[PDB]
């Protein structure tokens, strides 16, 4: 009725909270592995960067973009895309390699 | 009405705005009569008094009477005894609800609270039923997901659902049809579409063949041809 | 239906709709001072509906195979089942 | 039951079905007795009438009469005032579960929502309590991880968590045993399992030493002897 249609829909929202809750706790675990890995990667990179400055940084194009295969990451998927597309104006026929579903 | 149906033997029509006033009028007299209320004030001779009326508008071999009835309802409660018992004595209904008026879509007949015994696969064709079937499914999915949509974006939703939804929003706005007697009110000249035309227009639009042009191209216009013209209009 | 059942022939009974029988007996009871239950039809209509439905049965084979079967129908206005009827 | 308790002084066991039909019955004759009811149409004399029956079913220095009374929850809400009053008046409540019945597990008893007057502490034996305590926890874990198992599958569950999940599945299907009155259905005769034997086997699964009996192999079993047998049978 009215009563029951409020009540079942409310359950939906409650289950959704539990799923989003659980998933966010789990996100916090992954972000730490992701950061540790990033440090080591960035530091390896820095050593070639010393080089590249002193060399002088200087100058079809390729586009690469970076995502996970899993979704629920908010607007990462499409904001990053939006910047891919903006630079798709600087050449229409550019070859885009997409790293992540 | 009886005199036209019988004595002159001509088919008739009947309009009432509003026949709720008929049940309300009973409930007022009822208290004082010596009768006591049935539940929520209304007369206990409600069921019988609705009944007699709706058998005297009935269809025989002498004339058949098509009726249009407008039922008033307080705060849209339909679980109440007075709106509810009328629906059984109606072969088809066109429940009109406030939400579809807020959406700026006149007419305001709900598509998801409509029923007919006149819509069958041989009463108006197999094909007519299958085009209507698909409208019904589409909007019911689109409603199922209103919660999910609001909670999170459509990029965090499925690609498959998003086709049903995109179809459904366009189909809802498409339902609109400005009227030539409330040309002033609507703000747009009236339009009409035949029954034969109507199926066709919806059939095409469902298969993706005319989903790609604005959702306002479907707002406040009639059949398919009016939408294509409104797109041109929009484009400039 | 029961005369069949007794003679040894099966039958099946559709009571469409019991809710409107209760609307009838509720109006009737109110006029006779019999007070509404959880349905405006009076509370002894649980007695009306229990007596009617158990009258569809399966008898034994010294008293014939014949069984009346029942399909009681209750029409809910938006699926509301915490109502008395 | 009064006669057994009293005159000859013998112990018995009462059984009634459904006690909601009694509660229901009084609500009717109160109302037909020209008496204002409480809200929701129920009898206003429910407390003192339920109490007069309950007090009577008791241990006396003569005999002992002990009811197991089936109760029906109308529309699966147990806060409705006629059921909520009775709940207190019954000393040792059991909640039964449509889900558990359906899943094929029988009994339909809810393993986290099973209560009785004699539960836990050393009342029921210290060994017995601690075993029951680990099980209450173990299900509870599975219910929590279920959100992880559902989308992610394995991406935060541990080696330890997986092993906690197995024990839980195994205790879960160790609540299913065959019923002698369901030879007409199921086709497997009944089982009588001593107190000792349940406490012990359940304990074993928890230590991690009956995690060598497959999960499905606790489905429709009896004692210790049967569980062992079902592992060999299912494996090959």
């Amino acid at each position: 009725a009215t009563l029951k249609e409020v009540e079942m829909r409310l359950k939906s929202i409650k289950n959704i909270e539990k799923i989003t809750k659980t998933m966010k706790i789990v996100a916090s675990t992954r972000l730490s592995k992701a950061e540790k890995a990033k440090i080591s990667a960035k530091k390896m990179d820095e050593a070639e960067q010393l080089f590249y400055k002193n060399a002088e940084t200087k100058n079809k194009e390729l586009i690469v973009a970076i995502t996970s295969d899993k979704g629920l990451c908010g607007s990462i998927h499409s904001q990053l895309a939006k910047a891919v597309r903006r630079h798709l104006n600087d050449q229409p026929n550019a070859d885009i390699v997409t790293i992540g579903d | 009405a009886e005199y036209f149906r019988d004595e002159e033997g001509q088919d008739v029509l009947l309009f009432i705005d509003n026949i709720f006033r008929f049940t309300q009028a009973g409930s007022e007299v009822s208290a004082l009569l010596g009768r006591i209320p049935s539940a929520v004030g209304y007369q206990p001779t409600l069921a019988t008094d609705m009944g007699l009326l709706q058998e005297r508008i009935t269809t025989t071999k002498k004339g058949s009477v098509t009726s249009v009835q407008a039922v008033y309802v307080p705060a849209d409660d339909l679980t109440d005894p007075a709106p509810a018992t009328t629906f059984a004595h109606l072969d088809a209904t066109t429940v009109l609800s406030r939400g579809i008026s807020e959406l700026g879509i006149y007419p305001a007949v709900d598509p998801l609270d409509s029923k007919s015994r006149l819509l069958d696969a041989a009463v108006v064709g197999q094909e007519h039923y299958d085009v209507a079937s698909k409208v019904q499914e589409t909007l019911q999915t689109y409603k199922s997901l209103q919660d999910i949509i609001a909670i999170l974006g459509m990029d965090e939703l499925s690609e498959q659902d998003k086709l049903t939804v995109e179809r459904a929003r366009k189909i809802q706005r498409f339902l609109s049809q400005p009227f030539a007697v409330a040309e002033v009110f609507t703000g747009i000249p009236g339009k009409l579409v035949r029954l034969k035309d109507t199926v066709a227009s919806f059939k095409a639009v469902l298969e993706g063949k005319y989903d790609n042009i604005p959702e306002h191209a479907f707002y406040m216009v009639g059949g398919i041809e009016d939408v294509v013209a409104k797109a041109e209009k929009l484009a400039a | 239906g029961e005369w069949f059942r007794d003679n040894g022939k099966h039958a099946l009974i559709v009571y469409d709709d019991l809710s409107k029988q209760a609307v009838a007996y509720r109006q009737l009871s109110l006029l006779l001072r019999r007070p509404p239950g959880r349905e405006a039809y009076p509370g002894d209509v649980f007695y009306l509906h229990s007596r009617l439905l158990e009258r569809a049965a399966k008898l034994s084979e010294k008293e014939g195979s014949g069984s009346l079967t029942a399909l009681p129908v209750i029409e809910t206005q938006g699926g509301d089942v915490s109502a008395y009827i």
